[PDB]
């Protein structure tokens, strides 16, 4: 006989994943929330979109889940589908594509003490309104708001994750060996800040959740090197038919006219990639 | 079919696809990973993200689909659903914007000494660093880490089928060449976790991209360019038609920097040689 | 049923190499869960060498560091040692064993092979010499055979007619490295007059046929 | 288990050239035996055949092998139609979009030998058997009323072979080749006939006189339509080297 | 290396009753997860060995109910519900802990039975025999029981050491008792030096060591 | 933890969820429809069609999903799949080429007394007739 389905039966023989893991009904469940950014694949000015990679750290207590690796011959981890045990539901909220939930959902891993530590993988399409001003030479602050679909703040509450050190991670998490720049983009800052409202008596029941602010600077190489400075020297070009002769020979009226056609095809060029 | 049909009952009368599928919690599952290469769809050089075709092929034996052909008519190798039994979670961890884990869930040709084979497809969408510097001439390392998400070392071991890619049922590429290929195994263990090692297998490919059609499609314009640059100081000035050679000849790049655009990818990692070459001819022109 | 072949038999000198397999059937093996186990004429169980998922790579005692190399190749579902440098006194049965799912940190073997003798011997093959050893209320009496090499020999009485009372020793080996046992047989002291007693002793490598007459 | 297959072609979508892809809309004609699946009319009042869902039965997992979107099945599992000898015919609708290496050297007077490879992707040679479907004929089948006729390539030979194995994993193919002819005439009219008439007046450029002053505009106006004409075709010709 | 040992040397035992091996190490063999790397071997006479326990308490797949296992972090126990005739063989223990991995030195078992005197036969050396250059002087044991027993070689109150081999036969089934010979090697040179040869038997049913020679 | 298993359990032993939830065929099932925008994604002037972020907040009663509190340890209010309830079937009338119906089912927040509040998010793809004067 495997230990492992022996503790699998005694701890969901009965075992509800639509209750909350709560002795009361007023009691709160505290997530720890930590947010792993492992690419930023692009922001797309045309549809205002940011495409990035990550996996959430979930971690949670259940008491209905708790054993002993004593009573089940030393077994400190137990892998289970996730689609059997209570979640919380976090979703993206300002999800631009339609896509709430996680990408992959990986398994569960149940820790004696009832801890369970839930590690999915995701792609998130979310809302990033670009500020258009100083492009190409600009910064961005795209927002990943972070909340249960279904339980409010006295339902469920988050709290940021400790590393080992026992600092608070109230950021972004990347690994540095890991992490390849993006070509464009560069990450200059991550804060992450949990937010509640609604939790007045007129409100009524209050609400919460994780914002994580991404600071991203543009590198303008491309822009710079293929439109700016040929456009430049193009528009500095007329200045040329100020030393040209008054005459038939002269072509003036040539260099500045078509100085400002080859601007109107910089304009077909730049209408291309600006935002709208 | 009958016999198969009894053993399928018999064998999945309790099985749970749950718990790894050892005879004692304190085994191992070994897993031998083979990644067989169908296709390079694509390379992205602007998102930094490589497609392929791939057959991700798994072996590993479940100790509880195990019978004696004696007993079923000789039935020793059968098909059944992969979604009916325990799978190992290999995940895709440079996943770009593709799938994560596997989605097509093919059969898998089961033993009767329950060793276990199944190869189902996939889409990779992986990201790598892609270095412009020499392009179109450039050389691109792109690996592709393949890892249990959810198991750890001390309870499902992975190890690779061969030491390269199964490259024998590769299409022939039209715009890339594979000059190498490797796999190789990797174990990191933490302070924290020392018991635990974290395993994962890293294939990667170094590809050499084709360069005639940036040739033929954007050098050798610029190349006319650049040699009818110096013609308008052979162009006598009583001719009158000197800024209208040099202007239009400016108005002829300008209208192929459309070109450029369209053809070639647009990114900020590095200056590309062809980038170089099309910034040389505009401040010579 | 799982079953574990190994190789044939072999003899080796000092100095030179030996390389024993063990093939599986039945069942389903990886690159793990090889461990190999000597058993020397007369003496214990020792373990030498084998593969664990903890380390990744073969582990052997400090006897044979340097000397054995052990791997498995789970493609073919067979393992292989290799003990490089042999001496006389790694003359033992080598076993193999294996288990189909590894044990991380441990072994256990729940299949073994049937075990090869390996023997270790700088001598060249050569026949018995089978001397009489004559009755100094029953008398016992058998041949001697002694200076033969290699194995195995088959001593029979009366042409394979008498064998109650056959006690066929085990061979043990001299410091020259040549074996010897001898076959005796417990009859009544009344019986010496009236029944004639004869020793076969038979030679499988070299065809010997001898028979040493025996009288008091 | 002998398995038969056939191919209708409902549509030529279309043949990317940038994405090496051709798009086919097609009927599959599956044909084999399952003995389980027998009865007797005449115990039966009569009933000759029954129409029954795809997945109630036992299907040989038959893909295309070559897809380029990673679409292996079918676009609609439909039902089957089983006989009262087990005899089961199954004609489930297909959009495949096949991987096709373009012969791009004589582009856009070209042809293509885009194929369709069709297999188990699981059961060995031992445990199913292809065979071409007739009912020889070896080809894909073109109803000629209700085939919607592509507007830029003419099919000029479709046949279809069985693959056997080369010399256990091994498993047979049929394979569909599709040859077809592009037809030119947009190309001629708008890439082709600009060019010569821009070569035309390339050529008239000498014999305008040098005192027009007028040479260098002409040519270099005609040099400047033929980098317009590069741009159109960026959009069309394929990408490879 | 932790060195592990086992107690009784040698077990008799009767079939129908039960019966129980223990075996002890140097170190603490606990894990740090909570389990007691420990496995029991059975090596059958003639045949590979067996495992019967792993890890101190756990039966192996296909083992019978029979034999079962407990211990401590230091002291382990194997026990055998009821015996029977097939369990004869050598019960070897072995710390799967810390590399290098050891087996104990044995634990032999055998079937019980009366305790029947040793039949004590001499053989001296033929006077052919010394014509080749050698002697040896064989001195028998017929059917003894138990195993256990001593044989050394006095030549006038004069001890012999290095000089002396030994062979036992393996338990028969049908008469369940032991033979033993022993042989002693001299040159040619050191036979013609003393006169009278004679061999112990010891065994501690006996009143007294029984001594026999014969007239040189 | 327990209470609400097992209210979930006495709930959904007898109940059907393709009839309508009254106590009596012939009344009427009032639902308060309500549209919260999120954001209006893009309008396409082209094809006329208006893509928008909504929340469809939708709220009624069910007869047959009511409970005592404290039968069941003051629980007064439970999360339920919405899949396993009657729903009403809300359709984009005027869906350009969009999804007409709701697809994300997501759980409703059942009230003791039997008032259902489901709140799905949804990207309305709607036909809005373009005036380009
Ligand atoms: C494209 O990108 C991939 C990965 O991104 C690169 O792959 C690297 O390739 C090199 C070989 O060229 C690899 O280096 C080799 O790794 C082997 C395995 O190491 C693992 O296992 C050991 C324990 O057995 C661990 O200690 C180690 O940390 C790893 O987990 C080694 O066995 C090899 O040893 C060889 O080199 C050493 C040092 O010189 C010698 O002492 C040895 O005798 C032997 O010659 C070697 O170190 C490297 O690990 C690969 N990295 C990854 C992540 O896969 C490609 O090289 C790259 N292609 C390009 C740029 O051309
Ligand atoms: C955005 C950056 C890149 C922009 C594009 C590159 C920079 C382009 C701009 C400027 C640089 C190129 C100047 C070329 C001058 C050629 C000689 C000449 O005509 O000299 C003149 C004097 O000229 C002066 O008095 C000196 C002018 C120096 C300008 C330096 C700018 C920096 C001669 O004057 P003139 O004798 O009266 O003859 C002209 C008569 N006409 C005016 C009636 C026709
Ligand atoms: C990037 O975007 C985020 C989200 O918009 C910014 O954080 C937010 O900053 C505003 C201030 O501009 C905060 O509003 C303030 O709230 C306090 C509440 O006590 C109030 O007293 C102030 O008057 C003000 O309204 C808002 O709370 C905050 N949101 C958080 C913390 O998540 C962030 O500053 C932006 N980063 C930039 C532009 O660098
Ligand atoms: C789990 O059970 C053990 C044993 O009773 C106890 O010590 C531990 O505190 C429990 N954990 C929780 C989360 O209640
Ligand atoms: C057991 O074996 C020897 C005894 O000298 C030694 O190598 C080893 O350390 C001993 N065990 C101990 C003391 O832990």
């Amino acid at each position: 006989k495997n230990e492992e389905l022996r503790l699998y039966h005694h701890l969901f023989n009965n075992y509800d994943p639509g209750s909350r893991p709560v002795r009361e009904p007023e009691d709160t469940v505290t997530i720890s929330l930590k947010v792993t950014l492992t690419n930023l694949i692009s922001l797309n000015e045309k549809e205002e979109t940011l495409t990035t990679s990550v996996w959430i750290g979930i971690d949670w207590q259940d008491y209905r889940l708790n054993y002993s690796k004593d009573d089940f011959g030393g077994i400190e981890t137990l892998r289970v589908p996730s689609e059997l045990v209570w979640l919380p539901e976090i979703v993206l909220e300002n999800n631009i594509d339609g896509q709430f939930g996680v990408a992959y959902d990986a398994n569960v891993l149940v820790y004696e003490g009832g801890s369970v530590t839930w590690l999915p993988p995701a792609i998130y399409r979310s809302v990033c309104a670009v500020e258009v001003t100083y492009f190409p030479f600009d910064w961005q602050n795209c927002s990943l708001i972070f909340r249960s679909q279904t339980y409010n703040a006295e339902e469920v509450e988050f709290t940021f994750a400790v590393d080992n050190d026992g600092k608070t991670i109230n950021k972004i998490d990347i690994d540095t060996e890991a992490y390849t720049e993006n070509g464009e983009w560069a990450i200059d800052f991550c804060p992450g800040v949990i937010r509640r409202h609604h939790g007045g008596a007129t409100d009524g029941p209050g609400e919460t959740d994780v914002i994580y602010s991404l600071i991203i600077r543009r590198k303008p190489l491309f822009y710079v090197i293929n439109i700016i400075v040929p456009c430049v020297l193009i528009s500095g070009l007329v200045l040329l038919a100020y030393f040209l002769p008054a005459q038939a020979g002269g072509q003036k009226c040539t260099v500045s006219i078509n100085v400002l056609l080859a601007q109107t095809v910089f304009l077909f060029l730049i209408a291309q990639k600006i935002p709208e | 079919s009958e016999h198969e049909t009894r053993l399928v009952a018999k064998l999945f009368k309790d099985y749970s696809s749950v718990v790894r599928p050892v005879e004692d919690h304190r085994q191992v599952v070994e897993v031998t990973v083979g990644l067989q290469l169908i296709q390079l769809i694509n390379v992205d050089e602007v998102n930094q993200i490589v497609t392929t075709n791939v057959r991700l092929k798994q072996q590993w034996v479940d100790y509880n689909l195990k019978w004696n052909p004696d007993d079923y008519g000789g039935v020793k190798k059968i098909h059944i659903p992969s979604e009916k039994i325990w799978r190992p979670d290999l995940v895709l961890y440079n996943n770009a914007d593709g799938d994560f884990a596997i989605v097509k869930f093919t059969k898998v040709l089961l033993q009767y000494t329950g060793h276990i084979t199944w190869t189902p497809p996939a889409i990779f969408k992986s990201y790598c660093e892609i270095i412009v510097t020499h392009f179109p001439f450039d050389e691109q390392n792109c690996s592709m880490k393949l890892g249990t998400w959810t198991y750890d070392g001390s309870v499902v071991a992975i190890n690779p089928e061969s030491d390269q890619p199964d490259l024998s049922n590769f299409m022939e590429s039209g715009e890339w060449v594979i000059k190498e290929s490797r796999g190789w195994k990797h174990s990191v263990t933490y302070s924290c976790c020392p018991d635990t090692p974290y395993l994962d297998i890293t294939y990667h490919f170094v590809m050499q991209r084709l360069p005639l059609y940036f040739i033929v499609n954007v050098i050798i314009p610029c190349l006319l360019f650049s040699f009818l640059t110096g013609l308008v100081f052979y162009l006598p000035t009583d001719s009158g038609e000197k800024m209208t050679l040099s202007i239009s000849v400016l108005l002829s790049l300008t209208v192929f920097l459309l070109v450029i655009v369209e053809l070639i990818p647009s990114t900020s990692s590095a200056v590309p040689l062809i980038g170089k070459y099309m910034l040389f001819t505009m401040v010579f022109v | 049923q799982v079953q574990l072949v190994q190789s044939g038999a072999e003899m080796k000198k000092p100095g030179s190499s030996v390389k024993v397999s063990c093939k599986a059937s039945g069942g389903s093996f990886g690159s793990y869960g090889i461990d190999w186990v000597r058993q020397a004429p007369g003496q214990g169980l020792e373990w030498m060498g084998g593969i664990m998922p903890k380390f990744d790579a073969p582990k052997y005692a400090e006897k044979f560091q340097g000397r054995l190399t052990i791997t498995a190749d789970r493609a073919t579902n067979t393992a292989y040692m290799e003990l490089s440098s042999l001496r006389f006194e790694d003359t033992a049965i080598y076993y193999c064993a294996r288990d189909e799912q590894p044990f991380y940190d441990s072994w256990r073997g729940l299949y073994w092979g049937q075990g090869t003798l390996v023997t270790v011997s700088s001598a060249s093959t050569k026949g018995p010499s089978v001397f009489p050893l004559a009755p100094s209320g029953t008398a016992a009496l058998g041949c001697l055979v002694k200076d033969y090499f290699p194995e195995p020999v088959t001593v029979s009485w009366n042409s394979g007619a008498l064998t109650s009372g056959v006690h066929t020793f085990p061979a043990v080996l001299q410091s020259s490295g040549l074996y010897s046992l001898s076959s005796v047989v417990t009859v009544p002291s009344s019986s010496l007059g009236t029944q004639t007693y004869i020793c076969n002793v038979n030679h499988k490598p070299s065809n010997t046929k001898v028979d040493k007459k025996v009288e008091p | 288990v002998r398995v038969s297959v056939g191919l209708i072609l409902a549509q030529l979508i279309s043949l990317n050239e940038k994405d090496e892809e051709m798009s086919t809309k097609v009927y599959l004609d599956l044909e084999w035996t399952d003995y389980r699946l027998s009865w007797d009319p005449a115990e039966h009042d009569g009933i000759d055949s029954l129409r029954i869902t795809a997945e109630s039965v036992w299907l040989p997992d038959v893909v295309l092998l070559n897809n380029n979107d990673g679409n292996f099945d079918v676009a609609l599992d439909i039902s089957v139609v089983v006989s009262s000898d087990g005899s089961v015919r199954w004609q489930p609708p297909g959009i495949y979009r096949s991987s096709c290496s373009i012969q791009v050297t004589y582009f856009p007077f070209d042809w293509q030998n885009c194929t369709m490879v069709f297999s188990s992707y699981s059961y060995d040679s031992s445990e199913v058997s292809l065979q071409t479907g007739l009912g020889g004929h070896q080809e894909i089948h073109i109803h000629e009323g209700t085939f919607i006729e592509n507007g830029q390539w003419e099919i000029i030979h479709k046949p279809s072979r069985l693959i056997q194995p080369p010399g256990e994993g091994q498993r047979q193919e049929v394979i569909f080749y599709l040859i077809i002819r592009r037809k030119p005439l947009f190309y001629l009219v708008n890439v082709i006939a600009p060019c010569i008439l821009i070569t035309l007046l390339a050529i008239f450029v000498f014999y305008l006189p040098p005192d027009a002053g007028e040479k260098m505009g002409l040519s270099i106006f005609a040099l400047l339509t033929l980098t317009v004409f590069l741009l159109l075709l960026a959009d069309k010709v394929p990408e490879t080297s | 290396d932790i060195v592990m040992t086992q107690s009784p040397l040698s077990l008799p035992v009767t079939p129908g009753e039960p019966a129980s091996i223990s075996c002890r190490s140097n170190q603490s063999l606990l894990h740090t997860k909570g389990y007691k790397y420990l496995n029991w071997y059975l090596q059958r006479p003639g045949q590979s060995p067996q495992v019967l326990i792993y890890f101190a308490s756990n039966r192996a797949p296909g083992v019978p109910d029979r034999f079962s296992g407990s211990g401590s972090g230091t002291d382990f126990t194997l026990k055998i519900s009821r015996v029977e005739a097939e369990d004869v063989g050598v019960y070897y223990c072995m710390q799967g802990l810390q590399i290098p991995f050891t087996f104990g030195p044995g634990t032999k078992v055998d079937i019980k039975r009366t305790v029947a005197a040793p039949s004590v036969f001499i053989f001296p050396p033929s006077d052919e025999q010394l014509k080749s250059g050698t002697a040896s002087v064989v001195c028998l044991l017929n059917n003894f029981y138990p195993r256990e027993a001593k044989v050394q070689w006095k030549v006038d109150n004069a001890l012999q050491s290095g000089n002396s081999q030994e062979s036992v036969t393996e338990q028969d089934s049908k008469d369940s008792t032991y033979s033993l010979s022993s042989t002693l090697t001299l040159s040619k040179a050191d036979y013609e030096k003393h006169k009278v040869y004679a061999c112990e038997v010891t065994h501690q049913g006996l009143s007294s060591p029984v001594t026999k020679s014969f007239n040189r």
